[PDB]
């Protein structure tokens, strides 16, 4: 085997350092270009603020070292090496949150006779992107993935975006690989776009390790399905049930029940809501705006409904019935709503008495009756007014959630869509 | 001048602690095994993992780490780290985890003779498949399965220890060290060495040493905060059967409330069994029977109250149903006068029509009365007989039914 | 290069990592430290630990790493591999967990003068006790202490950092604004460092890093304290419903039943110690309370409501109190054949006579039911109106100090 | 024994663990690959990752470790830790969230041909399609993908032990059951250039769920919630429990949200099948409690605002009533005291009038219970059988 | 240095880590080891595991690494890596979760005379016997046992450094109290033979529970629902709404059991006198439910079909009510028209002997109302006592 002769002379003979630099001269600069290539989407847990994703990393370099003529050997077009071996450029995600900066696993390295390596670990990366929850459960997420060389200054090693030829033009590779028939997509969140980007920082100084850095971004947008049958419609028809509360007579005493039970169930679809989202204060979210607006909304209708009540129980012995109240409650708003021998002395007085108890009580009744309608015409205005603004505020809020795409074009000041279907030029 | 220190150079130098210490082409190496408990710290149902604080004792011969005592002072034990010799790699391999070998890596103690003793401690978690079937008054069949990882039965040879001759078939337990699990009781410990006949002797998997836990669960704690409460809020339901079967009787509210209670109940019972899909627990099929049985009795009430509720507007009492129901279960003169006479008329008309009512409303009594007998012997026998049926769930006597050995020291 | 190999091998050929460098046995290695924040990531307060992602800035001067420049064709610099050098063991004291070394082990930068830097990153659980009694209108005081494990202040001197361009002392955490993210749950108001000695031991000495952060509660607002509002407001309206609706009982119980699900529902995220009840606990409790006095309320009006004369009989103080003295106050005021017939048409007019009697009792129990029911209607907005703003008023006047005292 | 020392002294001088075990660097190196499935830890359908247990047994031959028994005491056999001799890097390459090779470095015997066995174990933690449409009766296909990395094929190629692995001592599983399992061999080539394959072996495993934690813990409430939210229409109006009866069921369901909703399977690529029932449920009692609602309005209709339409009388009180056959249902001052007799008669008409027409709303609100509880039944059953049989009949 | 680097160079030259450190077999190491606790990480009662944070400070002598100062220019004193030199292998023999032994080999001290210092640190997670049987008030005495693990006392022997661990640096809990420390040590021997001592050294520290947070957050609302309990009783049978307040309690004091439950270990060692409390309490509340069913029974009880018996009448309506001093219950056609009329009147004299005899009914279930009132307030003046 001729290979065992050739790693021989390549790393013993000529003495090879893995801890030196691949230049001839101490002022150059070592060109790594990498790439990323996503397997597979994991997860997004928002609680946490964590985005675990599966990925190749790509590095490409040359060492002038590792150069050999093909012909004095046997025709060997290429070498696999252990990493431990030869020089590598550690470059490490530097936005991560369980303090696992490097590749999962280091595989070989692969060598041709004029000295290119290229170099293709795979990785399990937990990094950190921030959720903005304005728009939950409408809402896309921004992620990043920032890799940085932290061994060397940019004086020493240039990060580059890895290129790619078509038909004999070398153009970069400005986006994360996905090979379409190996990805599987992922169950709760959907990629629109996959943008790479080279970014320096001018502020800084080349001779820092601050100065470079490669970015992968991820523009996800989540798939509106589960929380829309699991969370949003129970809570939409229960939150209609209490409007249901004014149609309901004040005799069947059971008006104060419907309406406290739709304001409990609110309560658990919060809870719920609470539940599934991250402590940030950035903004209330669209669902948290729904239920705090119908939560105060219900509460607003208990308090009419135990006003209808008290009027509905208004009896002439402990209340005045106004002309004003009678006016106004009993002849306009119900048009407006469009509402639909001494024994015989004796027995003639008791029979008298008798009479007159029977009209005392009729009277009194029928002021009961009066009173009664009043709380049925305020039940009735109660329900023209709140049910309308109960069913146009879930209408606007769910709609100004539902058009709430992403923008289309990532980095908005530039016209470029970042697409591994048009490279530039 | 310590002669330990030239004794292990010499033994150790040129010494491969690759190379199985086999005499001769055709010896075997006799591993004996044996396990001390320490602390039987916990049983996961969740994850049906057994976790236990042992200490592994591992004994072996080694030909090469043999010396001659006149010629170091004496010296007839020497300790060396495990790292430096050969070893059986005697892992466990029901784990739940990776985590086949041992948590440190002690010493071995050398003997002139070339004998070899390890006694690591480790922290084992070993998978516990379990029987949910009488939850809570249940016990548990562990099993802490160990063999070796890389030789078969044609290189090593495992076999448990033996003191004075006596095999050592059992976990053994010091009552000085050993603490009790104050959840768990270990009736039974035997030990044995186990084959699969479907492999040879060259399959590494051919041999193995079982030791076995068989655990009794105290439930006390258990029935005082769960059983007691739970069949206390259900035996609730019967006292539907008294309240009046109109407006504010609240027949319903109750009904439902003491159904929500047992609802809750079984919530708290779902999140400590095994979500496995074999067998329902005990105490689950009591609070489904008593979910069942509350069912039946909102049904009863619903029942009752629209037969108590009843007028001549809506039903006829049909003769048959009342002989049934409660005879085997249980000038201006002209002008006054009329008035006078229809007055007359409508109070008698009336006060018939509230006799009907009353009909109904003593029909509905009995009917009532009737179902809460029927309610309570059912009610009372359900839970009696589960709680019974778990209370005899005695544990083996005999470790294995077949044999007739107790297994103790 | 052929030239870096060549001074690697003259530096190295006797140098031993295990050794500090000291000239002359006495002398002490001046050892700076400095702190940069790239993320502060977590502030668990069940386990009262605070999670960081961090930069450590030391810089030090090793004697034995010198050489001449132009001896080695102008080599100004190295990158050498961390595990090759002497380095101080600087850990962070005060960790959680077991971790008190770096996680990533970057290469350190040697300059001909012989100055080391080294700049390892690390993703460091630091514990900081917190404060639970403005909670979550609280601000914490948390400190992550680095010091060498190992040599004492016999051995290495600490001191702070230098800025960008070497001139002064930088005496805070550095944030760099390319690389760093909110948190979005705490705002970083000050951020100091300082060196702290021990009177007692003098071969102590560490460098402390203080973070003031402030608690943004909004999600705490909503989600606990708006549900909250509206069941004490449903506690309040009990007192206007009549009691003949049947549903007071209901009303109130619900209330209670709420606010105590809220509290229950809030140990998940409140820190378990026990020196202090945080403020939002004892508001639920405040809200629990009133509640549970309105249910025995509106028991007392529905019993004062529900009398008669057959039961009680109304004594002379209730009389006095409530239907002459507080109603004022409360805007509250308010032939054998004829013989029979005769004498059952006499018999009817005593029985309508009897029962007006009776209505008229019936009726001053209910009106004393009636005031007393808008007695505690006011009473209570009164006493919630204030708890609640008292409450409030002083947690928003909670904020952390404008001088970090350290 | 110190022929066994000697042995493993004179393999291992010359020995680089770096280079193939080829005579020649145009060669390959046939390796024959086998996967050994000893337990399914647990699938994760809401990450889509199914976790295993597992033996990756793999042969091999090395040319540079051959020897002659006889020259060392007749030795044929020996244990060499793996960590000592050239490995193939074999990788899992749809792995989710676990470790991508092997890890667990144990050692692998070496017959006196060359030839090398290796069983190390692993825990694969794979990507799984996992598709939830007939939760918790849902059969789930999902593989393992393992290939050589960083060879291709005209350097080491990897061939299938057998047609499909081996569940020789596979523990059982209590909540999914192997319905079927095989393995395939794939080749893949590239635009560049055709005689480079690129190899990799497939397994699929073909598992059905247990569907009996899932039943017993979700279905049966559902539907006891189902029979008593029909249960409310025989209540009669007049005991104050309709809307009591009702809401405590809708509550009691809402608070069965949350149990489901952490249990099931949290995905949004489809709606589960008990997704669709337990939307119909919500829906059926929402539905129950409107209905209700406007059938107490209707019970308590007064005659002084309201008048019956013709229509519903001649509906309500007439034609349906008779074609429901399993109800019981029906089919000086003496002129002022004249004067005052007379007005309470003339009164007593008057309430007469008022408390039949009450009467007659009243029926009718009795007689819309009555069909109401009769479709709601029905739609029950209906929409249960709908929901479930369908896929159960193609169990 | 070039000094201390010769000094190490000639220090490990020929040095086996391997071998104890003393000048002849026959002899034994003398170590001194102390426990620093740093913190009390953590308390998991469920789990019975108490995790600390500490040092373990170990002193001992190896004359292998004695050198004359005057040959290397002074130096008194060095840092070696602990993993050059023989450490003794000290191990934690009540572990429970986590590591054995020491695995932060940081650096040790070693003066000119052999006396090495080492003091590596640990996260001990100890087995804690918890006896749940005061708690929120219990206070715990679980221990750390520490030993050399294959040396007997013959060979490697342990002496604590002081009477008791060190915790001048301790960082104060806010859950728990420090009450007491102390550490001993054991000599262990065996029927095999009685000159081969095995030595070890228990640290035990007494910790008392600051008991605030758990009354604050569950003590407080289970007694107020308590409380409640009784106030049934008050409650008229005409609002029909007893057994909705009632069943509301029993709700509450359910849920608040399930808290409980899932709050302590589930041993049964001993009954927790909180658990036996709250089944207490739930016992209360369900004789409350049955006794105010049964009130509510007797006040519907129609005069038809019952008659007051003579007893209940006594009783109920010529005794208690004058014991309750507090109170203040009390203590042609022509003839068919007068036919009709004489009906009338008939109808209402039986109307209101029924009417008399419902309202007896009710009189005597408001007197069983307040007997059983005054039987709570009576439980609760007693219960009020026995907390102080
Ligand atoms: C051991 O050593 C002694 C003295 O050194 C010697 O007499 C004896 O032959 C040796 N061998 C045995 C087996 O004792
Ligand atoms: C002769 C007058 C009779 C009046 C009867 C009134 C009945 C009211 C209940």
């Amino acid at each position: 085997n001729e290979e065992e002769r050739l790693i021989n002379d390549l790393l013993i003979v000529n003495k090879y350092n893995k801890h030196v630099r691949p230049v001839k001269h101490n002022n150059e600069v070592v060109n790594i270009a990498l790439s990323l290539t996503l397997s597979n989407l994991i997860s997004l847990k928002e609680t946490d603020e964590t985005l675990t994703s599966n990925v190749w990393m790509d590095h490409a370099w040359y060492d002038h070292r590792l150069t050999w003529n093909a012909s004095e050997y046997s025709d060997i077009s290429i070498l696999r090496l252990p990493p431990e071996l030869v020089w590598i450029p550690d470059i490490v995600l530097q936005n991560n949150n369980d303090g696992q900066y490097h590749v999962a696993y280091f595989c070989n390295v692969l060598v041709r006779p004029n000295g290119y390596v290229t170099w293709l670990p795979p990785a399990i990366f937990r990094s950190s992107c921030p959720i903005n929850v304005l728009y939950f459960p409408f809402d896309w997420q921004n992620c990043s993935l920032k890799f940085t060389a932290l061994n060397y200054d940019a004086n020493e090693i240039t990060m580059d975006l890895m290129t790619d030829t078509i038909d004999g033009k070398d153009y970069p590779i400005e986006w994360i690989i996905i090979d379409p028939e190996a990805f599987t997509e992922n169950g709760e969140w959907e990629i629109i776009h996959k943008p790479a980007k080279k970014n320096i920082y001018p502020d800084k100084f080349p001779n820092g390790t601050n100065y470079q850095d490669v970015t992968f971004y991820l523009i996800i947008r989540r798939k509106p399905l589960f929380y829309v049958i699991n969370f949003i419609t129970p809570c939409v028809l229960i939150s209609f049930l209490a409007s249901l509360a004014f149609y309901l007579p004040a005799e069947s005493g059971e008006k104060m029940s419907t309406a406290i039970s739709v304001l409990l169930a609110q309560a658990v679809f919060l809870l719920l809501t609470s539940q599934r989202l991250p402590e940030t204060a950035l903004a209330v979210p669209l669902i948290g705006k729904y239920l705090m607006f119908i939560m105060s909304l219900v509460t607003g209708v208990i308090v009419n409904c135990g006003i209808v009540l008290n009027f509905h129980f208004r009896t002439p012995s402990t209340h005045v019935l106004s002309t004003r109240v009678k006016q106004i409650f009993l002849e306009k708003l119900p048009r407006i709503l469009h509402m639909s021998h001494d024994e015989i002395k004796s027995g003639i007085d008791s029979t008298n008495y008798i009479v007159k108890q029977i009209k005392e009580k009729n009277a009194y009744d029928e002021e009961v009756g009066n009173w009664n309608l009043v709380g049925q015409t305020i039940d009735r205005l109660s329900m023209f007014i709140i049910t309308p603004v109960m069913v146009l505020g879930t209408i606007f809020i769910f709609v100004m959630g539902n058009f709430n795409h992403p923008p289309a074009k990532p980095f908005e000041g530039d016209p470029f869509d970042y697409s591994s279907d048009h490279p530039r030029c | 001048e310590n002669e330990e220190g030239r004794l292990i150079e010499k033994l150790l130098g040129d010494y491969d602690k690759r190379i199985i210490p086999a005499k001769t082409l055709d010896h075997i190496i006799d591993v004996t095994l044996k396990l001390t408990l320490t602390n039987l710290i916990s049983l996961n149902e969740k994850e049906e993992a057994l976790t236990t604080n042992v200490w592994i004792e591992i004994q072996w011969n080694d030909y090469r780490l043999s010396w001659n005592t006149s010629e170091y002072e004496g010296i007839d034990l020497v300790r060396i780290p495990s790292e430096l010799l050969w070893l059986p790699d005697v892992v466990l391999e029901n784990n739940v985890d990776g985590q086949f070998e041992v948590a440190y890596y002690a010493n071995v103690l050398v003997y002139n003779d070339g004998s070899m003793y390890w006694l690591p401690p480790a922290i084992y978690r070993s998978t516990c498949p379990i029987a949910v079937t009488y939850f809570p008054f249940d016990w548990q069949n562990c099993s802490l399965v160990f063999r070796s990882q890389t030789y078969n039965a044609h290189e090593v040879n495992l076999q448990l220890s033996a003191e004075e001759g006596e095999a050592v078939e059992w976990i053994h337990i010091d009552p000085e060290d050993f603490t009790e699990n104050g959840e768990w009781t270990i009736r039974h410990r035997p030990a044995k060495k186990n084959y699969n006949w479907q492999l040879t002797k060259d399959d590494t998997d051919f041999q193995e040493i079982i030791f076995f836990l068989i655990i009794q669960r105290k439930p006390l704690f258990y029935i005082i905060n769960i059983i007691a409460p739970c069949v206390l809020i259900s035996s609730l339901v019967v006292l539907v059967y008294f309240l009046p079967a109109q407006a504010g009787g609240q027949k319903c509210t109750l009904s439902i409330s003491v159904l929500l209670a047992q609802t809750i109940f079984l919530f708290l019972i779902a999140q400590k069994v095994p979500e496995t899909s074999l067998n329902v627990p005990l105490i689950g099929k009591y609070l489904i029977f008593v979910m069942f049985v509350s069912m039946l009795i909102v049904m009863n009430c619903v029942i009752v109250l629209n037969v108590s509720l009843r007028t001549p507007n809506t039903h006829s009492l049909s003769e048959k149903i009342k002989h049934l129901f409660l005879g085997f279960l249980p000038p201006e003169i002209k002008s006054c006068v009329e008035a006078c006479n229809f007055i007359a008329k409508s109070t008698k008309e009336q006060n018939d029509s509230g006799s009907e009512n009353e009909n109904w409303v003593l029909i509905g009594k009995v009917i009532d009365k009737a179902c809460f007998w029927i309610a309570l012997l059912l009610f009372s026998i359900g839970t009696l007989a589960i709680f019974l049926t778990g209370h005899f769930n005695q544990v083996p006597e005999f470790p294995f039914p077949g044999d007739p050995r107790k297994y103790v020291p | 290069s052929v030239m870096e190999d060549t001074l690697l091998s003259v530096l190295f050929e006797t140098y031993n990592p295990k050794v500090r460098p000291a000239q002359t046995v006495g002398d002490k290695v001046t050892v700076r430290v400095g702190l940069t924040l790239t993320n502060l990531l977590i502030l668990n307060e069940k386990i009262e630990e605070m999670t960081t992602n961090v930069f450590l800035n030391l810089a030090w001067t090793d004697y034995r790493l010198q050489w001449d420049p132009a001896a080695y064709e102008g080599i100004k610099d190295l990158r050498i591999p961390s595990s090759d050098v002497w380095q101080p063991d600087i850990v962070l004291m005060n960790n959680n967990d077991g971790s008190f070394e770096i996680t990533l082990h970057v290469n350190v930068l040697v300059q001909h003068t012989g100055a080391v830097s080294w700049q390892p990153s690390a993703i460091y659980r630091s514990s900081c006790t917190i404060k639970v009694m403005y909670f979550p209108f609280d601000w914490q005081n948390c400190t992550m202490v680095f010091k060498s494990y190992t040599y004492d202040t016999s051995e290495v001197t600490l001191q702070h950092a230098l800025d960008a361009k070497g001139e002064r002392e930088v005496k805070e955490i550095v944030i760099n604004k390319d690389a760093f993210t909110e948190n979005g749950q705490w705002s970083i108001e000050h951020k100091p460092s300082r060196k702290n000695w021990r009177s007692d031991d003098p071969s102590y000495e560490d460098v402390t890093f203080y973070l003031i952060i402030q608690r943004k509660p909004l999600f705490y607002i909503v989600y606990t304290i708006i549900p909250c509002i509206l069941i004490s407001i449903l506690a309040i309206l009990v007192f206007y419903l009549p009691p003949d609706a049947g549903e007071k009982m209901s009303l109130s119980i619900s209330a209670l039943l709420a606010v105590t699900v809220f509290l229950l529902l809030l140990a998940d995220k409140v820190p378990e110690t026990s020196l202090s009840v945080p403020i939002i606990i004892r508001y639920l409790m405040f809200i629990m309370i009133l509640v549970a006095f309105s249910v025995i309320l509106s028991v007392v009006v529905l019993n004062l409501h529900h009398r008669s004369p057959n039961t009680h009989t109304m004594p002379n103080w209730i009389r006095q109190i409530f239907i002459e003295t507080l109603p004022p106050f409360l805007w509250i005021q308010r032939p054998q054949d004829l013989k029979e017939a005769v004498e059952a048409i006499k018999y009817i007019a005593e029985q309508l006579e009897s029962a007006s009697e009776f209505d008229d009792l019936k009726k001053d129990w209910q009106y004393v039911a009636m005031v007393a029911d808008r007695l505690f209607l006011y009473v209570f907005f009164v006493i919630c109106s204030i708890g609640t703003f008292s409450i409030f008023l002083d947690a928003s006047h909670n904020v952390p100090p404008d001088n970090p005292f350290a | 024994s110190e022929h066994e020392t000697r042995l493993v002294a004179n393999l291992l001088e010359n020995y680089n663990k770096v280079i193939r075990p080829v005579e020649h660097h145009t060669h390959f190196v046939d390796i024959t690959v086998g996967l050994q499935l000893i337990q399914l830890i647990s699938v994760d359908e809401v990450n889509q990752i199914v976790e295993t247990n597992v033996r990756l047994r793999q042969q091999w031959i090395d040319v540079r470790l051959r020897w002659n028994p006889a020259d060392y005491g007749g030795i044929k056999k020996i244990r060499l830790p793996s960590d000592d001799v050239w490995l193939p890097d074999l990788v899992l390459y749809n792995n989710a969230d676990g470790d991508f090779a092997i890890v667990h470095m144990t050692k692998l015997l070496l017959d006196y041909t060359g030839k090398i066995m290796w069983t190390p174990p692993a825990i694969f933690k794979s990507y799984c399609e996992i598709i939830v449409t007939h939760f918790p009766f849902d059969q789930q296909n999902c593989t393992m993908k393992l290939g050589i990395w960083t060879y291709d094929g005209t350097k080491v190629s990897i061939s299938p032990e057998s047609d499909r692995p081996d569940l020789s001592t596979f523990m059982e599983s209590g909540e999914w059951v192997m319905k079927d399992y095989r393995g395939w061999k794939h080749w893949v080539y590239y635009t560049c250039c055709p005689d480079t394959p690129y190899l990799d072996i497939t397994y699929h495993f073909i598992m059905q769920r247990i569907p009996l934690y899932f039943v017993v813990n979700v279905i049966i409430p559902c539907l006891l919630f189902s029979f008593l939210t029909g249960l409310v229409f025989y209540l009669p109006t007049d005991s104050g429990e309709k809307m009591t009866l009702s809401i405590s069921v809708l509550l009691s369901l809402t608070v069965f949200l949350l149990v489901i909703v952490e249990l099931i399977p949290s995905t949004s690529s489809a709606v589960p099948l008990i997704g669709k029932y337990m939307l119909f449920t919500m829906i059926f009692v929402i539905s129950s409690i409107i209905i209700t609602v406007v059938v107490i309005n209707t019970h308590h209709r007064s005659p002084s605002t309201h008048t019956m339409p013709q229509w519903v009388r001649k509906i309500f009180i007439d034609t349906i009533p008779n074609v429901m056959f399993f109800s019981t249902m029906k089919r000086p001052d003496v002129k002022s005291a004249i004067e005052g007799v007379k007005y309470i008669a003339e009164h007593m008409k008057s309430d007469e009038e008022s408390s039949n027409a009450a009467e007659e709303w009243k029926y009718v609100a009795m007689v819309i219970d009555h069909i109401l509880l009769c479709v709601f039944m029905l739609i029950c059953i209906i929409g249960t059988v709908s929901v479930f049989a369908g896929r159960l009949i193609e169990l």
